[PDB]
């Protein structure tokens, strides 16, 4: 299977300001992601880019994203 | 390094699917580039229902002649053999 289940049961708020948006967007969801809507932001697993707000998240990079889907598996921030 | 035969096409997911069939139409039409729609519009090219044709369907036809209203399989199909297959082998049609 190509599409592997990498970001399984992890909810990513991605602001549409974040460079390589569509892409990054695109692969995140393509390996069984789940973005968070904006008004829902406060809850969500991991927020992309700062801890404001929603600190109670865990803040990773689209460096992240991409070390995750070569990997084939989630790992480390 | 992911395929792209859905590249160019706008899709709209029209009616209820089971369990979590939303979920997976979307992961697979993003997956292949397909550009999902917010609303049916004359630019939708593919409307993806597990429900039967409707008056509503004929509606959308005479506003959009180019328009195919296929099932969620021709996606899952289409992720199976990792290709673009011919829609017109899940169509939907009036009953």
């Amino acid at each position: 299977k190509v599409l592997l289940d990498i970001f399984t049961g992890v909810r990513l708020y991605l602001p549409p300001s974040t460079p390589d948006f569509s892409r990054l967007r695109r692969y995140f969801v393509a390996f069984d992601g789940d973005l968070v809507q904006e008004f829902d932001m406060t809850s969500a697993t991991h927020v992309l880019g700062s801890r404001d707000k929603n600190p109670a998240a865990q803040q990773v990079s689209p460096e992240w994203i991409w070390a995750c889907i070569r990997k084939r598996r989630l790992v480390a921030p | 390094e992911l395929p792209d035969f859905f590249q160019g096409k706008h899709f709209f997911l029209y009616g209820e699917f089971p369990g979590d069939e939303r979920r997976k139409l979307i992961r697979y039409v993003t997956a292949f580039n397909g550009e999902l729609e917010d609303y049916m519009s004359d630019r939708v090219q593919f409307v993806i229902t597990a429900q039967e044709w409707d008056p509503s369907f004929e509606e959308a036809l005479m506003d959009n002649p180019s328009l195919a209203f296929v099932r969620p399989r021709w996606i899952y199909s289409c992720n199976e053999k990792q290709k673009l297959l011919p829609h017109q082998l899940y169509g939907v049609v009036p009953q």
